[PDB]
């Protein structure tokens, strides 16, 4: 683990996370930036659609 | 001078060691009677 | 009322309020992330914690704590605390002691440590900041002990590891 963040490539954790990627908050562990950005700062993720195509889901269904 | 050789000062090997040890986290500090500092230099 | 921690989006296109699972949090990186940890680690706490762990658990976990407790002890005991385990100020060996080997490495550090200072006030783009800390963290290891992680070579001429501080202290 050391080598993972000693040079700074990987992430580390602090005071509190109440949410679980799948398991409770990691008091000190580290997670991939994509996942840290996804729930730590939130992750609104888009999905573009081909032109002239209708969807099977509503506004915010 | 036909005199009496002086007394030995800290061998550079001692000196050179303190520093080689300072060069790193390790901090080799020489101490006195009552645990206090002492100067090679 | 909300059920999870998150940002607010008062959408009136659906007459509903979605709270995105995004609350603030804190975390840092690299040598910096351990520097924080080390500073907060309340030896005493873990000392007591290990004390319990040590004499109560089966030999499998108690043994691990035991080896862990000495270090903790040592620090507290002697006094001189562990946060210093982090380099922030590299002490430069005197000029007459070394009339070359170690200098090439010293230059490296100096350079990157400096190219970095400049890369902070000019403009701070992340990918670069990190890529720079890396090299930097690598250099700081060089002058101390080369080989532990790859080996530094004076450009074309001799593929020979530059004698670092450690190499100068050990060996036959």
């Amino acid at each position: 683990l050391e080598q993972v963040l000693y040079f700074s490539k990987y992430i580390v954790l602090d005071p509190k996370g109440a949410i679980l990627n799948g398991v409770p908050v990691e008091k000190r562990q580290l997670l991939t930036d994509e996942e840290y950005r996804e729930l730590r700062y939130g992750k609104q993720e888009t999905y573009p659609l081909p032109p002239g195509v209708d969807a099977l889901v509503k506004d915010g269904e | 001078k036909g005199e009496d050789v002086p007394e030995p000062s800290v061998p550079e090997s001692f000196r050179v060691l303190v520093k080689e040890l300072q060069a790193l986290a390790l901090d080799v500090q020489t101490l006195d009677e009552k645990d206090n500092p002492v100067d090679i230099f | 009322k909300s059920d999870v921690y998150g940002r607010v989006e008062v959408d009136l296109v659906r007459n509903v309020v979605r709270v995105v699972e995004s609350y603030d949090i804190d975390a840092r990186m690299g040598a910096e992330a351990i520097q924080q940890l080390l500073k907060e680690l309340d030896l005493e706490a873990l000392e007591k914690e290990l004390l319990e762990e040590m004499k109560h658990p089966s030999r499998a976990r108690r043994a691990k704590a035991r080896k862990r407790l000495e270090v903790v002890r040592a620090f507290l005991d002697s006094g001189n605390r562990p946060e210093w385990m982090i380099l922030e100020a590299v002490p430069v060996l005197p000029p007459d002691l070394r009339p070359s080997d170690l200098n090439d490495l010293y230059r490296r550090l100096i350079n990157r440590n400096n190219r970095l200072k400049k890369l902070l006030a000019q403009g701070a783009p992340e990918i670069i900041i990190r890529n720079e800390k890396r090299m930097l963290q690598e250099a700081v290891d060089a002058l101390l002990d080369n080989g532990r992680r790859g080996a530094p070579v004076t450009n074309p001429g001799s593929d020979r590891p530059l004698r670092s501080l450690t190499d100068i202290l050990s060996g036959k």
